[PDB]
RNA sequence: GGCAGUCAAGCGCGACGUUGCUUUCCUAUCAUACCGAAGCAGAAUUCGGUAAGCGUGGGAACUGAUGAAG
RNA sequence: AUCAGAAGAAAAGGUGUUAGUUCAUCUAGACAGCAGGACGGUGGCCAUGGAAGUCGGAAUCCGCUAAGGAGUGUGUAA
């Protein structure tokens, strides 16, 4: 596994974070945004 | 001594202004900037050359006298005659994926023994990466600065580098052979 | 794994694409490396690196010397030998047999101890026949009767290395 | 040579040690001392030289009640302010009636940026310092120990200075009529001769 | 010191030499044992070195720099043979893929492990065969190319007055 | 721009006795003391450290260690006097010397002096 | 300070020896009671003449001939090192022999701790040629082309007002 | 490691050498993290380094609950 | 000095530092840096599957020169 401040945790993360949610989150709060 | 003093001749670069205490080498390529403050060194231009000297002091500051010599030197190749390297692949059964993007900065890199594992190499501010066409298996990177440049090709040498495995019989790898100027 | 069924197969296979310019500058990084290691290097391991240091500054020295001429309770607590027995002597801490270097011979060789002839710290320790240095003791020299002194404490020692006095 | 009620030192390239020792004897003295960027104040010796000297300070608590133990503040205000409570008998009453007159805060705040900013000549850094040493900067190294508001102050500072260029040039701008109007007073040139 | 000091007395002696009056590169050392060989020598030590210990013999002091040599074997063995050798530090090509040592002459020895990791070149050794222009003509002789041309075969290298006993006449001819 | 030591550069004597007389360098003997004199004969021929002077600007050409006399006559020949005083910085440290022997009523007299000279801010509104 | 002292002396005269042979020492001394006190030490470690037997003839002082000249001096020192044994050759450059000599100690002080009477001074030359002056900082203050900047500028009164030139 | 012998740095001994037998705290890591070196193809294994954070070689008024007051 | 500074370890280490002492060469060209030469008996005899200088054991001699070590390691089964 891996530690709190591992970043062999974290630095593939800001790229799984690239993809994935961060687009659905700007799906997300676009039409959240809508009145 | 009270005097240490080396001048190396000014080419014809567009600047080899040393004003505010900052090294903006500007040549025929381009232009390049960079901060003055390695040491509280004598920065002084005669006509068509700029002198390096360090007076009345010991050789703790006068052994980085050279390095500043060395230093706007370097620059001055960078502005004159620019800088062009070329890294060479090695690939025995899975090829290593290389996409060069944002102008070849963002370097994708993928299947280093077949690894999936996305290797994206970041250039350095100033520098242009791309796959050499004539040799296979080769990426040619050119930029004006060598220290970026070198540095960059360096951290991609450490970003596809061996690991958990024995380094006789796994031998393809990244490597570096052509170390250059651009002119 | 190495040079059998190995190296001749990496010469069909290849080496490393810098194989050679790693291991030269690594070369060239070691003449600066000792002096860090020497300088930040600290506790006994620190000394342990300058053993084999100052051995080898003692090398080198030698090897320049000689290249410079190829150029040109009631109980005794000590070791024992075996009313009158006050003291109690123990199985293990008695000793028969002890490591007798002869003195123009050289030879440290293990011989039994025939008797003790002489204890320098009391009589008593005479009559007790215990181990100590200095003391003269019978040994048998008929493999080799005659007399000894101890040349080395058997007691913090643990063997009785002791010289022939003949 | 200064007795005023209010003096404002701008802490700017001066050491942490000898202004500290400066200031602590003109509180005693009765002045009002205020020290304006204090985050801009050096020390000798390199950028982990305090670093560890301070990064030992907090590893230095009590052992009863931990949160009765030592304070280890982190702004580049109170480095400083302690620098000035140990150089004071705070526990007597002539201490702790000293310290409540000096005022020690970080950046400029509107209250004293239109004040002068006096400097002490005996503490500075460009003076008492070897050219080419190894120095570090306060407010640069509380930061990195815990004062999260740099990226907010050096924004802060960056505003004041414009405006107060733009404060200086209309001022630059007055004078250079009185320097006509100087002259221009036929008076000066020929009753020059009592000095002025 | 004493070296020089010995070149210069073997110098003054050949200065003393009987005739044939001879003052005279990228060639090996046994092309001047063979020179010596056919003499009935082959000793240069330093330039000018002799003329230090010397000092028409003021103009020839001027002109005494370069490769000279005092000996007596000629004078048309100089001027029409000239012995081939490679030269120092034509437009020689680089043969791609697999190369042959004597650059397409042989009717090819590829199994130069240590040499082709010794060259530096763009040459992939891919299956233990080594697999990729060697020089230009009117160029500088370069180093790298020297270094290849050790190893080709180019052997591009060709390799003034009587100073008599009575005559004395160091002609410039 | 940067002022050096050299052989005859004017000097100020900052620090001492002859605080704010103009001597000119001499030899350089060391790092920290050199050779100094001034033609003005109040001011004898000595050795000045560099820690109680202040250099000046005005350089004039001399040889290496030449006899006072002749470093007067350098110096009536070059001027260096009156080409010092030409200078800001001669006007205000002279000025320096005038206005510290003022009187009382002198230095009440420049009262009445910027008195004359401050209603003159009738200027172009 | 110091003053170089002009010392000559003997012993009392006897039947035996009607003139005693006299011994002239140039050496530094801040006053006169310790110049005739490191003079019986000098010549009592070499003449082998003591202090019960000696007297002192006559004191007077050398003011240096040329004191508005630079020169160059090498200083002869036998130093008495804590092993005590140390013969020490070393030049000054500056105006006068007085002002060598408190230079001297004062390096002397600083890389090898010397005390005074750990020092004893054995002989001083100027010298005088360029070839044979053999250190390389005192050779370079001594070129017709020599130059430098100011060194240790700094230029009570506390609280400046504007912030000092410092150029 | 000690005894005997040969040297010999050097100042009669002489160094490295050579010949004879005989709760909590602390890293000094026991695993986990990361690397270095090794006949280390891989697995597995050994050695070394950082590393005592957490796990599985040593040391030994305190926390609650109200409370006036610039 | 990456907690320097305001006897117990101490023998010794530093491509740490500043001053020195004694030696050598040095515009007959310092050291370095680079170009090139850097050879022939000979692959001496044993040693061996394979040892040509470089797995290795006594010599380790020589013609040649300014120079070549039965060879300084790298290196190949050689």
């Amino acid at each position: 596994t891996s530690g709190p401040r591992d970043n062999n945790r974290n630095k593939w993360a800001k790229k799984h974070l690239k993809k994935g949610k961060r687009a659905k989150n700007s799906n997300f709060s676009k039409f959240l945004k809508k009145k | 001594d009270i005097y240490k003093d080396e001048t190396l001749t000014i080419p014809k670069g567009v600047t080899v202004d040393i004003k505010a205490r900052n090294v903006t080498v500007t040549g025929p390529r381009g232009t390049l900037k960079q901060n003055l403050r390695h040491v509280d060194i004598e920065m002084k231009k005669q006509g068509n050359t700029i002198k390096f000297i360090v007076w009345h002091g010991s050789r703790k500051h006068n052994a980085c006298i050279r390095s500043v010599y060395s230093i706007i030197n370097n620059m001055i190749i960078g502005v004159t005659q620019g800088f062009r390297y070329k890294m060479r692949l090695v690939y025995a059964h899975f090829p290593i994926n290389i996409n060069l993007t944002e102008n070849g900065t963002v370097v994708e890199i993928r299947n280093f023994l077949g690894e999936r594992i996305t290797r994206v190499i970041k250039c350095l501010p100033g520098v242009t990466v791309s796959i050499s066409s004539a040799v296979k298996d080769e990426i040619i990177l050119e930029g004006n600065s060598l220290e970026n440049v070198s540095q960059s090709a360096a951290n991609i040498k450490q970003i596809c580098n061996v690991r958990n495995k024995d380094i006789r019989k796994f031998l393809d790898g990244i490597y570096v052979s052509e170390r250059g100027n651009i002119e | 794994p190495q040079n059998e069924y190995i190296e001749e197969s990496i010469r069909k296979h290849g080496r490393r694409f810098d194989h050679e310019e790693r291991k030269r500058k690594k070369a060239a990084r070691e003449a600066h490396d000792a002096s860090l290691y020497a300088q930040k290097t600290r506790g006994i391991k620190a000394k342990l690196y300058q053993e084999k240091r100052r051995k080898e500054k003692i090398q080198m020295k030698k090897t320049i010397k000689q290249h410079e001429e190829r150029n040109a309770k009631r109980m005794i607590t000590k070791a024992t030998f075996v009313k009158y027995e006050r003291f109690i002597r123990p199985m293990a801490l008695r000793q028969k047999k002890a490591n007798v270097t002869h003195k123009e011979l050289g030879v440290t060789m293990q011989l039994p101890i025939i008797g003790v002839k002489k204890n320098p710290q009391s009589p008593t320790y005479t009559q007790l026949g215990v181990l100590t240095k200095g003391t003269v003791i019978e040994v048998n020299v008929s493999e080799l009767g005659k007399y000894a002194q101890i040349t080395n404490n058997p007691e913090l020692d643990g063997c009785v290395n002791a010289l022939l006095l003949t | 040579s200064e007795f005023q009620k209010v003096v404002v030192i701008d802490a700017k390239g001066h050491l942490l040690g000898r202004l500290a020792s400066v200031v602590a004897k003109q509180l005693l003295g009765g002045q009002k001392v205020v020290v304006v960027r204090c985050e801009e104040l050096n020390i000798s010796g390199h950028f982990f030289r305090n670093k560890l000297k301070y990064l030992a300070y907090l590893r230095k608590a009590c052992r009863y009640n931990p949160s009765r133990g030592a304070f280890h503040f982190r702004a580049p205000s109170r480095i400083f302010q302690k620098a000035v409570r140990g150089m004071l008998p705070h526990k007597t009453a002539r201490g702790q009636a000293a310290l409540e007159h000096l005022q020690a805060v970080e950046g400029i705040p509107p209250p004293f940026d239109k004040q002068k900013r006096v400097v002490v000549p005996a503490a500075l850094r460009v003076l008492r310092l070897k050219p080419g040493r190894k120095y570090c900067t306060v407010g640069r190294l509380s930061s990195e120990v815990g004062w999260k508001y740099n990226d907010i102050v050096a924004k802060l500072e960056e505003r004041r200075k414009v405006k107060s260029a733009a404060f200086y040039q209309a001022k630059l701008a007055k004078q250079k009529k009185i320097a006509s109007a100087k002259e221009a007073s036929p008076v000066n040139q020929k009753l020059s001769q009592f000095g002025y | 010191h004493e070296g020089k000091a010995a070149l210069f007395s073997g110098v003054q002696q050949s200065l003393d030499s009987f005739d044939y009056m001879w003052i005279f590169t990228n060639m090996r050392n046994t092309y001047l044992k063979r020179i010596r060989d056919d003499w009935k020598r082959i000793f240069m030590g330093k330039t000018k070195v002799m003329a230090k210990a010397l000092g028409n013999v003021s103009k020839l002091t001027k002109l005494l720099h370069g490769a000279v040599g005092l000996l007596f074997t000629v004078i048309g063995y100089f001027e029409s043979f000239v012995q081939n050798d490679f030269a120092r530090a034509f437009t020689h090509v680089i043969p791609a893929g697999p190369v042959y040592s004597r650059a397409g002459q042989i009717p090819l020895t590829h199994t130069l492990e240590p040499q082709v990791r010794q060259l530096g070149m763009p040459t992939v050794l891919k299956n233990g065969v080594v697999t990729l222009p060697l020089c230009t003509e009117g160029q500088q002789l370069d180093s790298r190319q020297t270094r290849l041309l050790k190893l080709f075969g180019i052997t591009a290298a060709e390799f003034l007055g009587y100073y008599s006993k009575k005559g004395a006449s160091v002609e410039f001819l | 721009f940067k002022r050096y030591v050299e052989v005859g550069r004017v000097v100020l004597v900052t620090k001492g006795e002859y605080t704010g007389k103009l001597a000119v360098i001499v030899d350089i003997v060391d790092h920290k003391r050199a050779l100094i004199d001034s033609p003005c004969s109040e001011f004898p021929r000595q050795v000045i450290r560099y820690g109680s002077v202040v250099l000046t600007h005005i350089v004039m050409k001399l040889p290496r260690g030449a006899r006072s006399g002749i470093v007067a006559k350098k110096w009536k020949a070059q001027d260096v006097c009156n080409k010092w005083a030409s200078s800001a910085w001669a006007k205000k440290l002279e000025a320096k010397k005038v206005r510290s022997q003022l009187n009382d009523f002198d230095r009440f007299a420049v009262m009445r002096l910027k008195k004359q000279r401050r209603e003159q801010v009738n200027v172009a509104v | 300070a110091l003053k170089e002292y002009q010392v000559v002396g003997r012993k009392v005269p006897t039947e035996h020896e009607p003139v005693p042979k006299l011994f002239r020492m140039r050496l530094f001394a801040p006053n006169e009671s310790v110049a005739k006190s490191r003079y019986w030490y000098f010549l009592k470690m070499i003449n082998k003449v003591k202090k019960a037997t000696g007297e002192i003839v006559a004191i007077n002082e050398i003011s240096e001939p040329k004191p508005l000249k630079a020169k160059v001096f090498g200083i002869w020192i036998r130093y008495d090192s804590r092993s005590g044994t140390h013969n020490m050759y070393k030049e000054f450059r500056d105006t006068t022999r007085v002002g060598a000599v408190e230079a001297m100690y004062a390096d002397m002080a600083a890389r090898h701790r010397a005390r005074f009477r750990s020092i004893r001074i054995l002989k001083v030359v100027e010298v005088e040629k360029k070839e044979d002056v053999r250190r390389n900082y005192v050779k370079q203050l001594l070129n017709p082309h020599l130059k430098f900047p100011l060194p240790h500028r700094r230029t009570k009164k506390v609280f400046a007002p504007h912030r000092p030139s410092t150029f």
